[PDB]
């Protein structure tokens, strides 16, 4: 399962 | 920027014997960026029916691809893989040989 | 043995007109199980192995949302960079992202990852510990400064300990068969004369499945790399792998000249010899 939101740069 | 050229293996999926149905494959590895054009052929011609698997990559980051398509191997038919991308002046055709 | 759920993910800009290209995969050890395709019609998450198409609905609605949100955040990214960089609007650039967990035999957690890169090279990652990051240059710094803040390493951490090791083992149980399974490589050698007093020998290794290989060739009993060539290991196409390996040696001289296929399929290295 994915990882929820990595966050923007 | 970052600019790697493709390196090429055409081959089969199982031993190559003429008149059994098997997979010609090539596998484009160690390329970046990662738009890539590859076509199989068969006696110089493209052949139309060809997937490829989906775009991942290795610890370098650059990338690798899976072109492959239904082929019946016989003892007078040329297949081969033909390759362009960004590094390549002009395309590069890599023939099969069913001994590698 | 040890297991692994990775991963990856990359967005390429398309200046000219549209959104970027944006291609997701997810493996189980060697196993593709999962795929995303921004180019592709269905616009979801989409199920590449058996044992992950028993997965509910509620299981494709969150990847599907994940894997999109996914896409927006390397979108933001590749504008973020181009300014960072001062680099034209008219250029096409690519991120890649890869994030995962490791479980031992015991299938217990062994280690965890993320990296992210632009245009090939090293931009930022977790460091081993899951707890700061390692920046490669001064733009990557900045991005370092923002997620020490916002607490980035901390959720990350608690997926990759938690939520990734709890669905890696998930897997690996409903796809026992195969992801428990290993494949031996099928191994072969042929014999291709150069001349009269030369022939390549060359050594097979076949259908093997997880892909991690070694193939070594000895002369007398000592390895020997001299007049060898080694291909990369290459994709069957039907979830296993190929391998060969080739030396040159002179014609009639074929028996002091021994393979050795090392692999977690085999008990005990196999040895072979061209007769």
């Amino acid at each position: 399962t994915l990882f929820d939101e990595p966050p923007p740069l | 920027m970052i600019q790697r050229t493709p390196k090429i293996q055409v081959y089969s999926r199982h031993p190559a014997e003429n008149g059994k149905s098997n997979f010609l494959n090539c596998y484009v590895s160690g390329f970046h960026p990662s738009d890539i054009e590859v076509d199989l052929l068969k006696n110089g011609e493209r052949i139309e029916k060809v997937e490829h698997s989906d775009l991942s990559f290795s610890k370098d980051w650059s990338f690798y691809l899976l072109y492959y398509t239904e082929f019946t191997p016989t003892e007078k038919d040329e297949y081969a893989c033909r390759v362009n991308h960004v590094t390549l002046s002009q395309p590069k055709i890599v023939k099969w040989d069913r001994d590698m | 043995g040890s297991h692994s759920m990775r991963y990856f993910f990359t967005s390429v800009s398309r200046p000219g007109r549209g959104e970027p290209r944006f291609i997701a995969v997810g493996y189980v050890d060697d196993t593709q199980f999962v795929r995303f395709d921004s180019d592709a019609a269905s616009q979801r998450m989409e199920p590449r192995a058996p044992w992950i198409e028993q997965e509910g609905p509620e299981y494709w609605d969150g990847e599907t949302r994940k894997v999109k949100a996914h896409s927006q955040t390397h979108r933001v990214d590749l504008g973020t960079l181009r300014g960072y960089y001062n680099q034209s609007e008219a250029g096409s650039h690519t991120v890649q992202r890869m994030y995962g967990c490791d479980v031992g035999s015991d299938w217990r957690f062994l280690r965890g990852y993320h990296q992210y890169a632009y245009d090939g090279k090293d931009y930022i990652a977790l460091k081993e510990d899951l707890r700061s990051w390692t920046a490669a240059d001064m733009a990557a710094q900045t991005t370092k400064h923002k997620w020490e803040a916002a607490h980035v390493a901390e959720q990350l951490r608690a997926y990759l300990e938690g939520t990734c090791v709890e669905w890696l083992r998930r897997y690996l149980e409903n796809g026992k068969e195969t992801l428990q399974r290993t494949d031996a490589p099928k191994t072969h050698m042929t014999h291709h004369a150069v001349s009269d007093h030369e022939a390549t020998l060359r050594c097979w290794a076949l259908s093997f499945y997880p892909a991690e290989i070694t193939l070594t060739w000895q002369r007398d009993g000592e390895d020997q790399t001299q007049d060898t060539e080694l291909v990369e290991t290459r994709p069957a196409g039907d979830g296993t792998f190929q391998k060969w390996a080739a030396v040159v040696v002179p014609s009639g001289q074929e028996q002091r000249y021994t393979c050795h296929v090392q692999h977690e399929g085999l008990p005990k290295p196999l040895t072979l010899r061209w007769e």
